């Protein structure tokens, strides 16, 4: 009985760092959870937790990447991409166990003279293949990301038009300035190595080409801001940065 | 227990002339489902629920007995195993991509037959016994190995010609469900693509087989699975592309396309 | 349109019981609904 | 001992019985259950999510392209933009989908469809589009002005993207059969047709793109349930998997 | 469940000689089946209630198994099938001809037997299977075939030379009854003979069988099917003439009589 | 386990068996029942509705003609119209009837029988008919003397076109055979005849027609029963249908 | 003269069951007097 | 006598099966238990040690 | 009878600073194992118990079947013999090893096979028995003999081809409790090497086997034993190296070591 | 984790009933601490 009005405008603070947008289009929390530290009953590894607190648990902002005719899709993996950034990387190197949250921010501006269409996924457990297994590089891309060769097919041999039972948000440009998902910590065991496993994967595949009002366009990128939520860390020791 | 829960109903409606409740009227971009029922965009009339749902419940979808293994015994070595993964037909591993992570108690069935060197049906009667053997145990080189005393690993005799062995399996995973998929290695400092996607923790060790005495004929063995006491979390996009191999999602990718092809989109 | 089936196991272990005939109430909205500010 | 008289059925293995069996490891305590988010009981909370139809399956459209069904500023009047045929049944666009894919595990169903159509355009281009559903009996609406007859929704670009056209069940029967089976003639159990039609046009400022699209995606409603689970037709195998 | 519900009684009666009541007189054009009773026509003794009326009952008389269906397993092949319809053989189809309207449960009892190419019997021990192929699932093309893997298909697997198979199905069209009959076409925009009287809602599917190893000898399924748990609606004339196909009502009537001609109306 | 002894009979299948089977789909949820005319419970509620009898069975007589027994003026005193031999078994004008060939599938019966005939002369043609039922022991009545002796009505025709002549359950027995196999002897449950007489005479006026016709219609009673099921004879199979 | 059974079902499913041996009193008269002004 | 529908798993015989079958000498009464130091329920005390 | 004993838990720990307290600081000449726990060495969070404890219950431990004997029947004689121990095989008798004395009843279950001269499985249908023959009845000389005729002895006959013979023992020593080992002489005036570490109060006698008719094929009986209500005292140091002969625990010790040897003992 | 078995024994002797499913407390300290000036 109506769809968008003061849903348009947010902000979001964490820890020394606050994002604005006056073109959202709402907040998605996937599978309805916030993210949340691990039970008494639930846990098992004995040592007491780290819990770095403001210190990790704030935004950090990727390089950016820049949206052209021929583009495929673009992909990060988490913990992966942030493991050697900031004092977040720290933590997940020094511990041999991390458990945690996302608060994902991606923006992509453009002007009403513009049309495209970008799909935003947070994919759990985004194994890869493609017509042969995946090299480390395409697998933990880092920071950097990694990009689709068959983003049909997701990268996983199921298909892009059913991958909106994952959570996700769509950026449209004559609708929305950027997506925001909020996601709890997925995993079958209590915590997890953040070097050795990928528990998602924030996935942005344009479905609508960027068209414009002349053949030439200015610049258009699309920029990423993660922040890590309600983490834990256990097992320390000294830091290991990759399973190399 | 008892499984009665219905689907829903439909109640009357009348028409709607508002400059300010509009239904129809969504947007996707929030990545929230459509919210307008059939009420509020026809004039309906009323329906009382009368369709259950209980065939589409996980326990249900999953609850029937699947091929998941097929070794064969020879006449020569009298020995044959398999390895235990429900990822060698397609059928079953097509059904649980639909799921992230799974939980759940197996019931296993087996049926023996005996067959000629031309795979024609022959008359064999001889007991096997099947051995489980976990990660560590030693394992059988001859059908005479000492390692069939089954002194700990536990064993199941039956007859190649008597109704078919069966027997049920806890959820045994170090973990606290399995996991379909696995975006991660199999070991530290490694990172061979072998081990990408793999995780031990799923794979519970392997059925040996043996006849208790020298076969006559061939002798092969079919491995039924039940999956019972279902729990499924975060579904996923099934697979639509064929499986190539056993335990990586490859596939062959070669015309970018799932459903069929037509002239016009204006004419069937 | 409502199987109501019979428990008993003749067995110890959990495993050893059939599958169970109970329906649960689904709750569609973890994914049809996975916004915050929820607008109907 | 107590005389009894076992009967057909005896030693028989029925895949789908409901048995007790003997457990092969009786003292083993598993790991605990612990919490995961995204619990699902029945598929039908999957059936209920919208998925993204594989609509533009025109000759030589090839991946992620077919996802998106072309709008285009008009010279005619009253044009049509779409036509698909409401089969749950393999084949079509809506076979690939999540409802559709749900479809080729079950034999029969029942219930309301629900198709939420989003616009790709500049915020400056408009449009009215006429989306219309026809229940069963003959033949694809030829022109717009039969196509109003039926079941239908009026479009209008603006602040709100998307649009959603329900596709209520109007069936004689409470059941459908979710195949086409030529040889059974399960076109008995015939759905209808939605086609959508230009009720304005597309009309853009100048030198704006005169192509934008449509992104279809369906979902089932609360009213809908499927019987009998079948094997599907699309995971073959040639081989064992190794 | 109590049977016990009877035929109706005689009580005394006497002599009439009544200038205004006369039940001996009726008008059939009414469309009425006469209301006179023994009591009103003779002078009549008392009979106590003694006979039951349970044989005659709609589940006393559909609650017995008959043969439905009788499929051939060549050895070549090692694999036939069989349309699920009750319109193959003739004593069970001219039972239901009595009623327009049939909802039923059903209990199939499956006897399998082995035999030469000279169709005597012969000794053979194999496991068979038999695969619930319904409507839109992929059919299997051989003994071989991926489709048997049985992922969702239910399927039963028995011996050769065991006892019979056995199970039960539920009332499974998407109409509220079967239909003994159709007086309409199988399909929209169409016109032809052989649509006509076809109603696809009562075709389920298909049985598939297969020997689980190449047949050595030929081997024969006879299906039989006891209706139980019967509702039955709107009584029909039964059939007279006998059945010629399996899909529709055509007779031969040669000879427009049925029951047997005499010399004389007058003398047997 | 629990000590056992299976006995004679195990693994037997007796088609007449009441034993409980396993479901194949026991999650399965059947569409409701609804409400429709005429829900028959016992065949016996067919039983009880007047059939036509082919009481017109002379050779050289050809389909629904068989269904008009002739009536004519006479010219001759006490004349017989009709005899029928009355038996439920084989052949005979009683065995196409609802209540015929439904004793096709009984071995037993027991109960009265009632006979409706309906006059189809003009409205100026009259007549009086006496039709007489005879309790076993000796052959058909040869004159209206004799049959006159035995359980009868008088029609006379009038504004009421039909009659009813009971056949009151006359039997030492309890139960007869519906059969007159001649190997077991079974006219031994012979039930006697049934015969029709003109008692005066049908006149018609000038130049109307002389002949007109009697329907005969048959139906069984409320204290009418049958045992024991068996095969239809009349309904046979030389190959597969197909 | 009036055979009462014992119901017991193994199973889960209704299907599953024997035939019903209860006997429900007939009703001729849909058939017998189907007329609208009913006379005797 | 009473009917019944042995299923699969009829006359298999498994190693870690919790059945109670007959016994042979089922009037010998054994020696009593006597108190021996060390009694051990668990293997989980050795373990610990 | 419930089996839900738990594992212990973990309770939060805080920084020590004590002048005093010192739980690290052991003195192992006590001959007492160390009292830290996990809390008193590191800073520890909170666990709940959720482990079971079962699996290694003195019960689960040795309550499944293991082969023990394995008496061949050959076909000239058309019997054979079992001397009842627990010391042919070495699973059951190394699972054994851990305990002093033991005190439980035995549940054996019988598998007969038959075989050709080459040991290849053939087909034999006969009747066997199986009878106990304690110490003082006189032995059985051939198949025929008066022995056989059972009037004291129990016996059990079962067929070839038919499902495995299987029955209960209680415990039956003249002792108190079976002794796995025993430091002492099995008679008095007498210190015969053969005659030490052998406890007569364990050897209840033999089990002796035959065929009701002169048998055609082999014949081969697996005797499997299942311990049950199993009490163990005094635990030992279980065994490692090898057994070489049934009746004494001669072992050969070439290389004085039980694990594997490495270059250094810095590096791995 | 806590599988509570049915006892049930359809024989006369004690030998011939099943595994005791019964878990008994462990106490190591007959091994673990077995010296008599018990410390802390
Ligand atoms: C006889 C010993 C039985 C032990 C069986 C454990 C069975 C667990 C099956 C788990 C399948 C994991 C899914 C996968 O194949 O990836
Ligand atoms: C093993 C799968 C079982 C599915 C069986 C469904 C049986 C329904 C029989 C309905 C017969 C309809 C009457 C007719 O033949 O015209
Ligand atoms: C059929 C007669 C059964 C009598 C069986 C008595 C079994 C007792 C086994 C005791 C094993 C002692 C340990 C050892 O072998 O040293």
């Amino acid at each position: 009985e109506a769809c968008g009005y003061s849903d348009r405008v947010a902000q979001l603070t964490l820890g020394n760092s606050t994002i604005t947008t006056q073109e959202a289009a709402n907040i998605c929390v996937a599978y309805g959870c916030w993210p949340a530290k691990l039970s008494d009953t639930d846990a098992t590894s004995v040592d007491k937790p780290t819990e770095p607190g403001v210190s990790a648990d704030r935004f950090y902002t990727l390089r950016s990447k820049p949206w052209q005719a021929d583009s495929k899709g673009w992909y990060w993996k988490l913990p992966d991409a942030l493991n050697n950034t900031g004092m977040f990387g720290q933590n997940a190197q020094f511990h041999y166990l991390y458990r945690g949250g996302w608060a994902v921010h991606v923006q992509c501006n453009a002007t009403k003279f513009h049309q495209g269409t970008l799909l935003v996924l947070a994919i759990p457990e985004h194994q890869i293949a493609t017509q042969e297994q995946p090299a480390f590089d395409r697998t933990m891309p880092g920071s950097e990301g990694g990009t689709f060769q068959e983003p049909f097919w997701l990268e996983d041999g199921t298909s892009l038009g059913n991958s909106l039972i994952y959570p996700h948000q769509w950026i449209n440009l004559r609708t929305n300035n950027s997506a925001t998902l909020i996601l709890p910590y997925v995993n079958a065991i209590p915590m997890d190595s953040a070097i050795r496993h990928s528990n998602w994967t924030l996935a942005i595949i344009p479905v609508a080409p960027l068209k414009y009002a002349a053949e030439t366009t200015p610049l258009v990128p699309i920029t990423v801001t993660i922040a890590p939520m309600e983490t834990e860390y256990n097992g320390l020791r000294r830091a290991i940065a990759s399973n190399q | 227990q008892a499984a009665g829960a219905l689907v829903a109903g439909t109640s009357t409606s009348t028409h709607s002339v508002a400059t300010d409740s509009t239904p129809a009227l969504q947007a996707a971009e929030t990545g929230a489902t459509s919210t307008a029922r059939d009420e509020s965009m026809i004039e309906t009339r009323t329906i009382v629920p009368t369709h259950g749902i209980h065939e589409t419940s996980v326990e249900s979808f999953f609850g029937r007995s699947s091929l998941v293994g097929m070794p064969l015994l020879a006449t020569g070595t009298s020995i044959t195993h398999w390895r235990i993964d429900f990822r060698e037909f397609v059928q079953l591993r097509a059904k649980m991509s639909w799921f992230t992570y799974m939980r759940f108690d197996v019931e296993f069935t087996i049926i023996a037959t005996s067959s000629t060197g031309q795979n024609v049906t022959t008359e064999q009667h001889t007991t096997y016994q099947v051995m489980y053997v976990p990660p560590g145990a030693p394992v059988p080189s001859n059908q005479d190995s000492f390692q069939w005393q089954s002194g700990c690993n536990p064993s199941v005799f039956a007859d190649t010609d008597g109704p078919p062995a069966q027997f049920s399996v806890p959820f045994m995973s170090s973990a606290n469900a399995y996991s379909t998929v696995y975006d991660g290695y199999a070991r530290f400092m490694d990172t061979d693509p072998d081990r990408y996607g793999i995780l031990p923790s799923n794979f519970l060790g392997f059925m040996y087989f043996r006849t208790l005495e020298d076969a006559a004929h061939q002798v092969r063995f079919r491995i039924y699975a039940k999956i019972k006491h279902t729990s499924c979390w975060i579904p996923r996009a099934p697979r639509q592309a064929p499986y190539k191999k056993r335990y990586n999602l490859v596939f062959s990718g070669d015309s970018d396309r799932i459903c069929s092809n037509r002239a016009s989109l204006t004419s069937y | 349109s409502t199987i109501n089936y019979n428990n008993i196991n003749y067995y110890s272990h959990a495993a050893s019981a059939a599958q169970n005939k109970q329906d649960f109430t689904q709750d569609p909205s973890k994914f049809t609904q996975p916004i915050a500010d929820v607008i109907k | 001992g107590l005389p009894t008289k076992p009967g057909p059925g005896s030693y028989q293995f029925m895949t789908t019985d409901e048995d007790c069996s003997p457990c092969i490891l009786p003292d083993f305590q598993p790991t605990p259950e612990i919490f995961i988010p995204g619990k699902v009981n029945n598929l039908l909370e999957i059936a209920q999510v919208e998925s993204i139809l594989e609509a533009n399956n025109r000759e030589g459209v090839e991946g992620v392209e077919r996802y998106v069904i072309p709008v285009s500023v008009q010279d005619a009047l009253d044009a049509q933009i779409y036509a698909l045929r409401l089969e749950l049944g393999g084949s079509g666009p809506l076979s690939s989908s999540l409802l559709g894919t749900l479809a080729k595990h079950y034999t029969q169903w029942s219930g309301s469809v629900e198709i939420t159509c989003m616009f790709t355009g500049t915020f400056m281009t408009t449009g009215k589009v006429l989306l219309a559903y026809t229940p069963p009996g003959g033949d694809m609406p030829r022109n717009r002005e039969e196509a109003m007859l039926g079941t239908h929704v009026i479009w209008d670009f603006g602040l709100q993207s998307s649009i959603t056209l329900v596709i209520p069940w109007i069936s004689a029967s409470h059941f459908r059969g979710v195949s086409n089976d030529d040889v059974l003639n399960y076109q008995y159990y015939a759905a209808g047709h939605v086609t959508i039609w230009y009720q304005t046009n597309m009309v853009i400022p100048p030198g704006f793109p005169n192509t934008a699209g449509i992104i279809m995606m369906i979902a089932a409603q609360p009213n809908f349930s499927f019987r009998i689970q079948k094997d599907r037709e699309d995971m073959t195998q040639t081989a064992i998997l190794q």
